[PDB]
């Protein structure tokens, strides 16, 4: 697997999933009310959301962006 | 946390209630003076009516986004919330931006000024300058937009650091760089150079309005670039809660800013009540 990880003006990057991690998913957080910070990235499973948080979990190839 | 849930509650209620009244009282004052009816005071006006509907539509569902945590309304009421949010955000400077100019043509040239900027040509520049600011509101967020995210509690709008940036850019930078710029001008006309003096109180206090405005809401418009160039540098949320809600207190400050410095209107201010 290949999950684009870090979002940037510069553009995206791209890197595998380690030996476990076969999952790509994507996760909101509620920094502020004018910037909701998302991470992505590799996982063996989605983590369940805490603190209000939402993720996003789906299958493979750099999928939901 | 109920205390603190509490705290903000009672604390952003005052704040949001106080700059709805300052900024009515500041309208009221300027309208109810037929003398007081200048190109100056009706950019003042402009201002202050952008920063009570930013106050008025922004502020409770900010301060309700803060205390929650997530949000309660449609996501269609989300959309027209964030681009209100952004059509204000900008409106302000550049009505800013718009002061700046007639204050700059103001000191220039004393006599000549309204043979410079006259009603019609004051109004024409309000006019352009409210259709560029619901411009660059509205056409970057939606002219270029990622899909919706699945939550209907999310409230971004777009996720893309492109848009940030270039939000940022043209709704912060370029009219920072033209007022800047411009009160330079006017300071160095000041110091080496009737209607000249009352022209330049009037300046004064529109710099000193200014000044308040660019030191308020600069840590803001750094503090999210930062994080948008290097996606490692997010401080903490406690930095980006204290800009955000200092630069939204900024929008609530000027109508203290205008009696701290203008006599004409502590009086206007005294004689209202």
């Amino acid at each position: 697997l290949t999950c684009v990880t870090k979002n940037t003006i510069f553009g995206i990057t791209t890197e595998n999933c380690p030996a476990g991690q076969n999952l790509c998913f994507k996760r909101w957080h509620y920094v502020i009310p004018r910037y909701t910070e998302i991470t992505r990235g590799c996982a063996a499973t989605c983590p369940i959301p805490e603190n209000y948080d939402s993720i996003h979990c789906c299958k493979t190839d750099k999928c939901n962006e | 946390n109920i205390s603190k849930a509490i705290l903000l509650g009672v604390i952003l209620g005052g704040l949001i209630l106080f700059g709805v009244l300052g900024n009515i009282l500041v309208i009221l004052s300027v309208a109810c003076h037929r003398h007081l009816h200048s190109v100056t005071h009706y950019y003042i006006v402009n201002l202050a009516v952008a920063d009570l509907l930013l106050t008025s539509t922004v502020l409770p569902f900010s301060a309700i986004f803060e205390v929650l945590g997530y949000w309660a309304f449609g996501r269609v009421f989300c959309n027209i919330w964030a681009a209100v949010d952004v059509l204000c955000c900008t409106a302000s400077i550049m009505g800013l931006c718009i002061i700046s100019i007639d204050r700059y043509i103001g000191v220039s040239y004393p006599l000549r000024y309204p043979t410079i900027v006259t009603q019609r040509r004051g109004l024409m520049a309000l006019l352009c300058v409210w259709a560029l600011s619901l411009v660059i509101s509205i056409g970057p967020l939606f002219g270029w937009r990622q899909p919706a995210p699945e939550d209907e509690t999310i409230c971004q709008i777009n996720e893309e650091p492109g848009y940030v940036l270039f939000s940022a850019l043209g709704s912060f930078y370029l009219p920072l760089a033209i007022i800047l710029v411009m009160y330079c001008r006017v300071y160095v006309v000041a110091k080496r150079e009737l209607k000249f003096s009352r022209e330049k109180k009037a300046a004064k206090t529109l710099g000193i309005v200014v000044g308040c405005f660019v030191l308020c809401w600069l840590p803001f418009f750094l503090v999210m670039p930062i994080g948008s160039f290097f996606p490692d540098f997010k401080p903490s949320e406690t930095v980006f809660k204290i800009v955000f809600w200092l630069g939204y207190l900024n929008s609530c400050i000027n109508p203290i800013i205008y009696p701290c410095s203008s006599q004409e209107f502590k009086k206007a201010f005294q004689n209202v009540l």
